[PDB]
């Protein structure tokens, strides 16, 4: 039962094609429960300003009815099963997905495809969904940790569609018309930009021919025959600055610039990211722990937390970190953060290689634990590669990174480059432009 | 008593600052004939005279 | 090494305890040691009626010596009596920096 | 993309402070005799004849 023997005896993926075009996608594990949903291609990048909040108000509304179960008469029949129900949506991503018995597949399918195909614009339930909307935008400008990232889009891609938020503009979502949902929904919803996918104990075969019945009348051609086309978007060096002197602690983020989707570069970066570490107040034994940042800021206490992210795209990325502080500690947090930046593409040790690449191991087999997560790995990795990648592809492509690897590929991306940044109050001491782009580069190497 | 230097990773990272170092030579050989007018270093070099 | 001639070498080790001056003053041996930084760390893990008394007696032993005289011959800290208080605090702090050391090199 | 002159001088002396010094030290040594060779002929040149040299040959090889 050797780590070796284990990795390549996990169950394989089938993938299939329909005559319109829409991917099917499955896999079987022998247990009572089963998880489907549909995958598809539309967030807010791919919307003009007049358009900016569209996507966030038909995720809105899609649980509110449809034609043929006109309001309560939906979520009453998902109730005496005893399934649930989700949505969310990002820049480029959005879902709608189900959990059932596994004895009640031929009826979970039935209730997705009635969703995604013939939805219900009510009026008089517009003008109602808008004020909650209205509503929920400030509660959330209360949290702290959620308006520093809409800053940092917001001065990295400054003239660009990647910069412009996903729930919108207030004002725009004030005299966002009912005529404006339909077109938006009948542009980015066909085929093959959906896919579908299970988990559990599903059976290929009858999935396909469920598959057949219920997705057969699908529009799968483009509106006036246009397809979109993205821009390798540019990226700039900015800074955005905001005081508020009466709020007790303050948050700080920084970045680069990164790998996209499909560049052979991120696993070397991984490797490197999970080298710096993250921390937070109430660990167990940290002034004892392996990290520059961990180790410090724990005898002296100066931090309560800090992390690292990395973020992707088709074709741009980031790379940094985040930390929240007291307003007498800003800038020793940023001298011995770029101190550790500088150091591993300077000289950087063998030992630290072995164990952060254990580290990234681990994080991979853990994660895909349940039917929810499987699944939700499945239908993304089609939108995004094609082939499903498997686990043993992801240890041969470990065992390669030496430790002059990544001396390479952290010079390539962080020597003697320019960061942006963001910051909310009370800052004072967070120091000046022209000395935070002077730490990127040792005077002697 | 100074075998706090002598380690298995200690010894590698001189390679990681030779190449910094073992040119930081040349730049004095060619700023002391610059400074102090060396004459036999400068009647190698038939550029300057 | 040798054991029957060893009786002539513990005489000899009654013969420093008198020549060095500590017991004169009214200290006992581990009150004179020099405080770097592993001493520094063993006094900070002593329970608090024995922190008291090194504080009592270096005070009062160390304004003898202001003053120029020594105390009365009954009062000096018999050799036998004297007691080790502080070894055992201190070999811990040197094993675990030694072990901080091996980690970091091999 | 197309070749800047600046494009690749950043690259292959300019990068650590290394290369940014070497050329600095090198750089005076091939500048001081081609500036100092173009600095005294103008000065003979304005007015010559006047100096003591564009006599004394009346003064040479007997
Ligand atoms: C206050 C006095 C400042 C001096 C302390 C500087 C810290 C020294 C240090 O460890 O940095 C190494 C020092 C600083 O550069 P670095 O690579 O950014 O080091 C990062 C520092 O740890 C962090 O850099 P930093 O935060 O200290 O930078 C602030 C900056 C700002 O301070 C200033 O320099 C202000 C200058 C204007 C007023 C200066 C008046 C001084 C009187 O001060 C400097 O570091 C400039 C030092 C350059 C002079 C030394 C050159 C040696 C010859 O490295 C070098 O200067 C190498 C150049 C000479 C190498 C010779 C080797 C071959 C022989
Ligand atoms: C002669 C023989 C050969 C000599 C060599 C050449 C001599 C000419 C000197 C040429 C000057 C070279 C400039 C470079 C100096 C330098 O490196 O300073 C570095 C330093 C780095 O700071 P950052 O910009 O933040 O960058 C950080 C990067 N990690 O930058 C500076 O210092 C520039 C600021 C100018 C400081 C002015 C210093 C002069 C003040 C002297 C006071 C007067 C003293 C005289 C009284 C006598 C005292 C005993």
């Amino acid at each position: 039962a050797t780590y070796a023997q284990a990795l390549q005896s996990v169950p394989e993926t089938q993938v299939s094609q329909l005559d319109n075009g829409l991917r099917v996608a499955s896999e079987q594990s022998s247990q009572p429960t089963c998880t489907v949903g549909v995958w598809i291609d539309a967030g807010s990048r791919y919307e003009n300003e007049k358009n900016n909040g569209a996507g966030y108000f038909v995720e809105h509304l899609a649980f509110k009815g449809t034609k043929n179960r006109p309001g309560s008469a939906l979520e009453k029949e998902v109730e005496s099963m005893g399934a649930h129900l989700n949505a969310y949506s990002t820049r480029e991503h959005t879902a709608y997905y189900i959990k059932a018995l596994s004895k009640d597949l031929p009826k979970a399918v039935e209730l997705l495809a009635d969703i995604v195909q013939n939805c219900s614009l009510e009026d008089s339930q517009i003008e109602k969904e808008r004020d909650v909307i209205l509503q929920e935008l400030q509660e959330n400008d209360s949290s702290m940790r959620d308006v520093v990232f809409d800053y940092l889009h917001a001065t990295a891609f400054q003239g660009t569609p990647l910069a412009q938020s996903v729930e919108g503009p207030s004002e725009n979502v004030r005299k966002l018309s009912r005529a404006d949902l339909t077109e938006y929904v009948s542009q980015h919803y066909k085929a093959p930009r959906m896919v579908l996918a299970a988990a559990g104990g599903v059976e290929h075969r009858q999935l396909l021919d469920l598959a057949q019945k219920h997705f057969s009348s699908l529009s799968g051609t483009y509106v006036e025959d246009a397809v979109p086309a993205f821009t390798p978007c540019r990226f700039t060096g900015s800074e955005i600055r905001h005081r508020d002197d009466a709020l007790p602690l303050a948050h700080v983020a920084i970045a680069v610039e990164g790998p996209g989707w499909a560049n052979p570069d991120n696993v070397p970066l991984q490797v490197a990211n999970a080298i710096i570490g993250h921390y937070d107040s109430t660990y167990g034994g940290g002034t004892h722990m392996s990290s520059t940042l961990a180790s410090v800021a724990a005898t002296r206490k100066l931090c309560q937390s800090f992390q690292t992210f990395n973020i992707c795209y088709a074709e741009t990325g980031l790379l940094g970190a985040h930390f929240v502080c007291d307003n007498m500690s800003i800038d020793d947090m940023m001298f011995f953060l770029q101190g550790q930046w500088m150091r591993l593409c300077t000289s950087a040790t063998e030992s630290e290689v072995v164990r952060g690449k254990n580290i990234l191991r681990n994080a991979l087999v853990s994660h895909l634990d349940g039917t929810t997560p499987v699944c939700e790995d499945i239908g993304r990795s089609l939108l995004t590669y094609g082939r499903r990648i498997p686990l043993a592809e992801w240890e041969s492509r470990i065992a390669e990174v030496d430790a002059s690897v990544v001396r390479e590929v952290c010079s390539k991306y962080f020597y003697d480059q320019c960061p942006a940044v963001a910051g909310l109050g009370p800052i004072e001491q967070l120091p000046d432009y022209n000395r935070i782009r002077s730490g990127m580069f040792w005077l002697r190497f | 008593m100074l075998s706090r230097f002598l380690g298995p990773r200690y010894r590698e990272l001189a390679r990681n600052w030779i190449p910094t170092a073992s040119m930081w030579g040349a730049v004095g050989a060619v700023g002391l004939v610059w400074a102090t007018d060396w004459r036999l270093i400068l009647d190698w070099v038939p550029y300057i005279n | 090494a040798v054991a029957a001639s060893s009786k002539w070498l513990e005489g000899i080790r009654k013969w420093y305890y008198n020549a060095a001056g500590f017991n004169k003053l009214g200290l006992m041996r581990d009150d004179t040691i020099y405080e770097d930084d592993d001493v520094k760390e063993a006094i900070r893990r002593l329970p608090e009626n024995l922190y008291n008394d090194r504080v009592f007696r270096i005070k009062r032993a160390l304004d003898l010596t202001m003053r120029q005289q020594i105390l009365p011959k009954e009062q000096w800290t018999k050799y036998e009596e004297d007691k080790f208080y502080l070894e055992p605090y201190l070999k811990e702090v040197i094993r675990e920096r030694k072990e901080r050391e091996e980690w970091a090199k091999k | 993309a197309a070749p800047t002159l600046t494009a690749r001088l950043y690259s292959l002396l300019f990068r650590r402070t290394s290369t940014f010094a070497l050329t600095i030290a090198v750089g005076a040594l091939f500048f001081e005799r081609a500036f100092d060779q173009g600095a005294d002929a103008i000065y003979e040149h304005i007015n010559q004849g006047k100096l003591w040299k564009h006599i004394k040959h009346k003064y040479e090889n007997k």
